[PDB]
């Protein structure tokens, strides 16, 4: 219970789930969900669950066709469900039928149950390795790579009515960050916030946030040297970020053909970056990418991804924020 | 109907991808391009009277693919395997190279050409014309010689060959 202390949870047992990476993680009451992902050698479609209090693992109950087995999608959870959207379908293997997808499936948690949202009307060109959070009602899915170029649009479509519901393109404003695809996205006050990410020539490390009422993007002029600050990480793609008490985490990636493990810390308010001490009873995590992240209470929770020589991971980590 | 050949140009750290591919595309060598970064190219150019849409990509990094790497990789039409005749490392990398696309592409063969970039760097130069010619008729692929520094050594031919070899199958 050591504050800011890294522990090595459980890892999800071999007969439970494949170690995988470009999974997708997704807090729910005190529980993980873990969807999708690739374990080195097909694509999946399985539904695990780390419940947070007593570390303990488990195929989540599922009834129903699930989505087809992808990576590289995004899941959020908005009410009692969890909902699927894009990411990139076939055969590994062999190498055939590989499309990116634009198609959106509910999993509803108090059942199980894999309900296909047949949307009406224009969709999103389908995509992979795009932007999605949860805000007001509405899933907003932004960026990612659609199979000739990245993206640089966003989309919003309510969730309160299968039936009564449709997409609609953002018209944004403001600086609308370069087209971007392998990137995490977290909600904080009432913006969302967008780090570095695979942009091809514009690469960087800079920091983008997206007010959802004027529905403008803003570049944080952050490195304020003239006032010693410390750096912004280091520019990577693959990282995660999740947000916890006025601040944003942004841990793993690859970043310049490496895997750093250091801890980064953004504080909205005061825009000032840092690097979080891990205490010395601490297991730190090794260096990985394409894993996922979740937020339970106050702590933050690393599970899979892909570490050094390519080896996918079963691993689940816990950072007490506080 | 204008067709497309999508080209992506692998290597080693430092051989001279991104070299060769703003020369090829952009007709100036730019030294020391971000290693880092990674992104495409697009063109419309006639091979043997022929108009084409080249779709090359500049890749970087050797870890795990990002999102455009990976559909790059498995869609690609042809690649081209690029070694520095001054990085004995880069040569001895070309079978990991050459593994990687046939791994990924499922296939027993697939388009492609050796490259042996910074010729013109002569006095530092370590790999020899036999070693590379041995190493390419060793994958049963053509091999050419290139250079990115003003003025460009087989920089046009490497990638328009590449589209021949595309051409010429099945
Ligand atoms: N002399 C010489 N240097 C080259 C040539 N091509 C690339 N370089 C140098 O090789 C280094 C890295 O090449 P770069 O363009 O970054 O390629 P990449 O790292 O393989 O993507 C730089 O210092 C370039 O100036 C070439 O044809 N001749
Ligand atoms: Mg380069």
């Amino acid at each position: 219970g050591t504050v800011h202390r890294w522990r090595r949870l459980p890892p999800c047992d071999e007969f439970v789930g494949a170690r995988r990476s470009k999974h997708t993680v997704v807090a729910y009451k005190d529980a993980i969900y873990v969807f999708g992902g690739d374990n080195g050698k097909t694509m999946l479609n399985d539904l695990l669950r780390f419940d947070v209090k007593d570390c303990s693992w488990c195929r989540a109950f599922t009834t129903g066709t699930p989505p087809a087995p992808r990576y590289h999608h995004s899941a959020v959870v908005y009410g009692s469900s969890m909902f699927v959207f894009g990411g990139y379908t076939g055969d590994i293997y062999s190498n055939s039928n590989l499309k990116n997808k634009n198609d959106l499936f509910e999993y509803k948690f108090a059942t199980g149950q894999w309900t296909e949202w047949k949307i009406e009307g224009r969709l999103p060109v389908a995509r992979s390795a795009h932007g999605a959070t949860v805000y007001s009602d509405k899933l907003w899915i932004f960026a990612g790579y659609d199979g000739n170029a990245r993206l640089n649009d966003m989309w919003t479509i309510g969730l309160q009515d299968r039936e009564l519901t449709c997409w609609e393109e953002v018209a944004q404003s403001g600086e609308i960050p370069p087209s971007c695809c392998n990137f995490p996205v977290a909600v904080c006050r009432d913006k969302m916030f967008v780090f570095s990410g695979q942009s091809g020539a514009k690469i960087t490390n800079n920091l983008f946030q997206f007010e959802f009422k004027d529905k403008t993007w803003t570049r944080i002029p952050t490195e304020h040297l003239l006032r010693g600050s410390p750096p912004p990480p280091q520019r990577r793609y693959g990282h995660t970020m999740v947000a916890f008490d006025r601040h944003l985490y942004v841990f793993g990636g690859a970043a310049d053909n490496t895997l750093p493990n250091e801890l980064h810390c953004y504080d909205v308010d005061f825009q000032t970056w840092e690097v979080v001490q891990p205490s010395s009873d601490s297991e730190l995590p090794s260096g990985r990418l394409f894993h996922a992240a979740a937020v339970i209470s106050d702590a933050m929770y690393i599970f899979g991804g892909t570490v050094d020589n390519n080896i996918r991971s079963g691993e689940m980590y816990r950072f007490q924020f506080s | 109907n204008l067709p497309t050949y999508k080209l992506v140009v692998v290597g080693d750290g430092g051989v001279g991808k991104s070299a060769l591919t703003i020369q090829f595309f952009q007709k100036i060598f730019v030294p020391d391009y971000d290693p880092t970064i990674e992104d495409s190219y697009l063109k419309h150019t006639e091979i043997d009277n022929q108009w084409a849409i080249l779709d090359v990509l500049d890749t970087a990094g050797q870890e795990e693919f990002s999102a455009m790497r990976e559909q790059y990789m498995r869609t690609g039409d042809g690649f081209l395997i690029v070694y520095s005749v001054t990085d004995k490392a880069s040569f001895e990398h070309v079978d990991r190279f050459h593994q990687l696309i046939l791994r990924v592409k499922d296939r027993e063969s697939f388009p492609m050409i050796l490259v042996a970039n910074k010729v013109d760097l002569m006095h530092l130069r370590k790999i020899t014309r036999e070693q590379g010619k041995e190493m390419a008729t060793k994958h049963n692929i053509p091999y050419i010689e290139t250079s990115a520094k003003d003025p460009p050594l087989n920089v046009d031919k490497a990638f328009h060959d590449l589209v021949r070899v595309i051409r010429q199958q099945i």
